[PDB]
């Protein structure tokens, strides 16, 4: 759960990134976060779904 | 009260970004309606959703904003919906500082309680004579009995000086008494073929001169006139010579359309049809103000409570627009789906 | 945007195997309603089935197959039913690599995206001198003051020379101006009896000659002219002539009917009535096109965009006869009865 | 039923994809062919083979589509080989759901049983005025006793109006009565010179107007008329006027040659020759139907089963080329010599 938003935990996405990560400038750190919580569930609020 | 107007604004704007169901919203709005929906169903006792769906809570949301708008505006529209109840209690919503409201919202009303408040000089929209009731006909020769020089107005913004071979003399009397304005843009010219008393062909030769104040002004140069200088002419010439000064454009201290930004699009947008509904909403609400029902007023408002409720109506109008509601008014019968220019024309009595 | 469309294509001509409900479908269907109706339902939140049986179901899909084909096209048809809202996700779902689409599809869209973009010569459907505003009789005598030989039109592919005795001339510059031909192919004859100024007959001697940039030219044979060449006639004849030379056909680069295989009778098959509903929301979705609502186009269309619509809706009309789908349409009111020739014809305006 | 002939067509289609198969592409179609195949085979009794090769093998499957083909026209040939008998338990096979259909067959039906169900407006073929039994000489004048306005047809599209200096009339008349047009589409021109009573040249002075449904319309252009429009022409010259009015083409809901995709290539290809077998065949077959036994139809059929045959045999055709089929028929006698254009003439009666 992220800002009224159901998003995909990292792990469900197809990327080996955490050897980068501690050499990232703030700025490209800050990026790729919102990235991150950037995909989201589509969907996502309307329980039911399947 | 400019905060809850702000407010009231802001808050209709959040609703407009309402376009679809499951789109991401922007931070900032969906903490500006958390506050205000929960604090409205709060004192409302209505159900608003953040996120509608259905209909009925789109209808439920519209009203909301209609709520608001009214109260904001200060406007009580009464028995007009079997659907739709105002409640008078929206107002104390829009005063709780908790519900915060947009430097866009701010900036906005500041500027019409701004200019509002007070006055400026304005490029006026018509015509400096356009108020007489005698005209004459343009190039026509003109002598009043006993004078030497006769001005006379020969259209909305033309007046034409008859002058004797070596006549002369002051014309600003003719100006003065109209309107109030603080500067008059002129300019000048020698009407070289001009009709006679009997119907010849007269020509006006080449040395006349038109002196502000004293000073010689040049024909065919705009001139700042302030209205009270001198507007001297001389017929230094051995004929008789016409000259036609025309009022370009003046300016005076009333307010035009161009007091506030696109003010002119708003009131267009308000004004504009939609359908039924939307027709039959917009029209029982300004009969409550002092503002034309349906019919652009000829002349722009000036007062606080006009410029504001216009506003605040043009983007309630929006917000219909984006959420579709659907409900009856006493008196009108609505017309659904294909909408045309000519049923549009039908419905403005 | 081929993609878009060749996929949207592709999974409606799909769509129309349903022609039942327990009937097995090509492995090759199941793939693609498989796919699709998943990313589909997916992003859409509908519930489309495989297999529809109920109606609800039937027009569910058939709504699907809409959607697509207007976002296909490009197409934002707004309010014009209770039942069916368009979904604008729909685009989203087909610019995804994930739906397949037929080679047959493919090559579909790119010989509209092909010739579509350029141009080339074709075979003119009217008469060369359709657009004239005077006729001559056909066979009557016609000699213009001080002119030896007269051509002058006669007809819409129809020209006739009067040629005075030993006369000879230049033609050319009757068939051009008009248009923008690369090839005019004529045949020209000899008018062997024709009437005189004053009504008598007159005989054409066999002698006269037409020549074509310099080479002479039998009659009744078809001559390719490039409509620059010098057409001139002699009269070595020590009498009258007259004779027509005909455009049995001409070409240029404007867009005919037969830009893209069988146009025709898909326009056909979007015009055709079928009912009410089909009717109605054929027409509804044109009125955001460039195309006549219900009749067909008098001049075929040049552009991607109006050839591609054409296509998708005519593929979405055989969709909607296997689906048999029923649905209420802001204006439309169907009659239950069997159907009439008569019926239909009222509803053409 | 639909499905029925789908299913036939799928298989006729597929079987004239064994030229030389060796490993085919499409797995689609063998899934059906075995399927179809076997069921046939297990009903029948026959022996068809996947992979034909001998000829008693490729008569087999050729037998095999015809009796498919035969059953989905509803057709019953009787004894028409020694060769060849035909199974109605084929119908037993076509009926199972078991069998699936392409896509492209399943379009294939959808459109034919689609159109030929429904009306649409399409460009007639011939002349609007092709069925009249009187003509007058084109550019001749001529004016009925105690008229001042006389229309009258001069062509198979064409029309002359002749006006006695300053007369009117109404000339829609004319039109009416004949066919059952939708949209007429017009273009009229001033006849320049024409022949008088006695055959005297006369000119058309310019200044004639013909207006529709009131609205004055131009010379050489295109004119959209509903055929109930009122159309006037006004002659307010001091001297006689010829014009003549063209129906460039006309549009009504009858069924013309463009209501299916390629009709006429199909037409073509039933309709040929190929050999004596096949000729007399393609004849013996439509002998059961309404449709011309070996010359095509005048006019286009405008129900189902018409088409629907003419489709299945032009596929049946297509079957019988690339299987080579060898058999007897009933008063057939074969020429093995070659064949010449010669020999094919001969054999159409």
């Amino acid at each position: 759960d992220h800002r009224g938003m159901e998003v995909a935990e990292p792990e469900v996405l197809g990327v080996e990134f955490k050897n980068v990560l501690p050499v990232l400038t703030a700025e490209h750190r800050a990026m790729i976060q919102n990235a991150l919580d950037g995909s989201i569930i589509e969907n996502g609020n309307v329980a039911t779904r399947d | 009260m400019d905060t809850i107007a702000a407010r009231a604004l802001t808050v209709m704007r959040a609703c407009a970004t309402l376009q679809e169901a499951r789109i991401v919203l922007e931070a900032n709005v969906m903490e500006i309606l958390g506050i205000a929906i929960n604090r409205y169903n709060g004192l409302t006792l209505r159900g608003v959703t953040m996120r509608p769906t259905s209909l009925a809570q789109r209808n439920e949301m519209f009203f909301m904003c209609l709520d608001m708008m009214l109260s904001a505006a200060g406007i009580n529209v009464g028995p007009i919906s079997p659907d739709y109840t105002q409640h008078m209690a929206t107002i104390g919503v829009l005063a709780t500082p908790e519900i915060p409201f947009t430097t866009e919202a701010a900036n906005e009303i500041a500027r019409v309680t701004g200019e509002t408040s007070t006055w400026g000089p304005a490029r006026q929209p018509y015509g400096f004579f356009l108020e007489t009731e005698e005209t004459f006909q343009p190039g026509r020769w003109f002598m009043r009995a006993a004078q030497a020089a006769t001005a006379v107005v020969c259209g909305p913004d033309m007046i034409q000086v008859s002058l004797n071979a070596g006549a002369r003399g002051d014309v600003q009397q003719i100006f003065q008494g109209r309107n109030d304005p603080m500067m008059i843009y002129l300019v000048w010219r020698r009407i070289e073929n001009f009709a006679m008393a009997q119907g010849n062909s007269q020509q006006t030769q080449a040395g006349v001169t038109v002196s502000v104040g004293g000073v010689d002004m040049r024909a065919g140069r705009i001139i700042a006139w302030d209205g009270q200088a001198a507007l001297h002419v001389r017929n230094p010439t051995q004929q008789n010579a016409m000259v036609q000064i025309q009022v370009v454009f003046y300016i005076s201290m009333d307010k035009t359309l161009n007091q506030y930004p696109a003010l002119t699009a708003e009131i267009f947008n308000v004004y504009s049809f939609r359908d039924h509904t939307w027709h039959g909403l917009r029209t029982a609400i300004r009969n409550r103000t002092t503002l034309p029902n349906m019919l652009p007023p000829i002349f722009p408002p000036n007062d606080r409570d006009s410029i504001l409720t216009l506003l605040l109506l043009s983007t309630l109008a929006d917000v219909y627009t984006v959420l579709r509601p659907e409900f009856a008014m006493h008196g009108v019968n609505p017309m659904p789906g294909p909408l045309t220019a000519a049923i549009a024309r039908a419905a403005y009595v």
